């Protein structure tokens, strides 16, 4: 018996993309040279690219926080991978995934957000456990953003809560991380130097360093 | 519960059922709140208590990695996580006592050991996420045991560290202040 509020911030209320655009073949390369120190980092790990063979200890200042991504399965092995790399786990945010197909399902409708407008009427018919249908003895319907700390623009600590609700990719060939997570980063950290590794051409962010290989 | 003997539990259970516990849930007191040193909870023969079953262990965000070590230490392999998001009278509101984040959620790990292929352990009809609002302090939502029931419909269950807040059918609990 809750709706709408959950979906507001998650979707439909930074557009432009552009403080470096590092390009490379990361398997060949090393990251030490590139500008630092950075007091925060963000790896889009939905792809599950091996990160163990990543050098992040040098770049980060003694004090830093790390944001990592696993869409479903690899909850525990990220933790060792970071521990090996020097970071202690601090918090979790769960992107809870509501299927679009389930939302537009009733009363009968097709397109798209159309469903977003209708949360007013929609809210009445179904409960958050009912639109949680999703595409391991569970159908995991989440992605988890993982947070670590490396040492001993709104500051406040209780600024963004762990959970968010989104409606799943309309197009299967989508590999993006919601722009809202950046706000969580930028609100949580007022420090100027932040970093995103494995960035797209689309995802470069102002006052961020994006390091990406081709394709 | 260093003082407690699980030997009394094993002798009665095996003779009585001939089967070790199918499922085990715990809310360990973390060092007040039961004043327990991390090791002591970490060193009880939970391996002894159940032979072919899952386990459920609620881990605080602060103490999340630790328990992963813990269940994995007991001969389990991590499989699934159930996350409960607190629903206030309306909406998703939750406590703000999170240093970097407000923690509006709790996570319950699932660990698997033994052969679970056989007929009783039915599969793939479960909620990874529970929406129920925080109950009278301090308690877990009712959907869990209803969820566990689907998993092991007619089996022995064991809860550990249970104040007899929710004494349940077919559930056996050993607790301090019960």
């Amino acid at each position: 018996d809750k709706v709408t509020c959950d979906n507001l911030e998650v979707l439909l209320q930074y557009e432009t993309d552009q403080k470096i655009v590092v390009l490379k073949k990361i398997l060949g390369t090393d990251l030490s040279q590139y500008a630092k120190g950075v007091q925060g980092i963000f790896i889009d790990n939905l792809f599950k690219k091996d990160l163990k063979n990543l050098d992040i200890s040098k770049k980060l200042i003694s004090n830093g926080i790390l944001f990592i991504w696993s869409d479903k399965s690899l909850i525990n092995e990220i933790l060792e991978t970071m521990e090996n790399k020097g970071f202690t786990y601090i918090e979790n945010l769960v992107v809870v995934q509501l299927s679009l197909e389930q939302a537009l399902e009733e009363l009968n409708k097709h397109m798209k957000e159309q469903t977003e407008d209708a949360v007013l009427d929609n809210l009445d018919f179904l409960q958050q456990k009912v639109q949680v249908k999703d595409l391991k003895v569970l159908n995991q319907s989440k992605q988890v953003l993982i947070m670590f700390r490396k040492f001993d623009l709104e500051l406040r600590h209780q600024r963004t809560p762990d959970v968010l609700f989104d409606i799943v990719n309309n197009g299967k060939s989508c590999l993006k991380t919601k722009e809202y997570i950046y706000q969580t980063i930028e609100t949580l950290l007022p420090k100027s130097q932040l970093m995103e590794i494995f960035a797209q051409k689309d995802q470069p962010r102002k006052g961020w360093i994006s390091v990406c290989e081709n394709k | 519960v260093t003082k407690l003997n699980f030997q009394a539990l094993i002798d009665a259970q095996m003779r009585h059922a001939g089967k070790m516990f199918d499922v085990i849930m715990m809310d360990p007191p973390w060092q007040a709140y039961d004043s327990l040193s991390d090791e002591k909870i970490q060193n009880m023969p939970i391996q002894s208590l159940q032979q072919d079953g899952f386990i459920f262990v609620w881990a605080i965000n602060a103490k999340y990695r630790v328990t992963i070590k813990m269940i994995e230490n007991w001969g389990y392999k991590l499989v699934d996580e159930i996350t409960w998001v607190k629903k206030t009278v309306n909406g998703k509101i939750a406590k703000g006592h999170g240093f970097y984040l407000q923690h509006a959620k709790e996570s319950c790990l699932i660990g698997v050991k033994g052969d679970v292929d056989n007929g009783r352990f039915k599969k793939n009809i479960a909620s990874d996420v529970i929406f129920s609002e925080r109950r009278g302090q301090s308690q877990k939502p009712e959907e869990i045991y209803q969820y566990i029931n689907q998993l092991c419909p007619n089996g022995n269950y064991l809860e550990i560290f249970a104040r007899r807040n929710n004494l349940h059918d077919n559930w056996v609990s050993i607790g301090n202040e019960l």
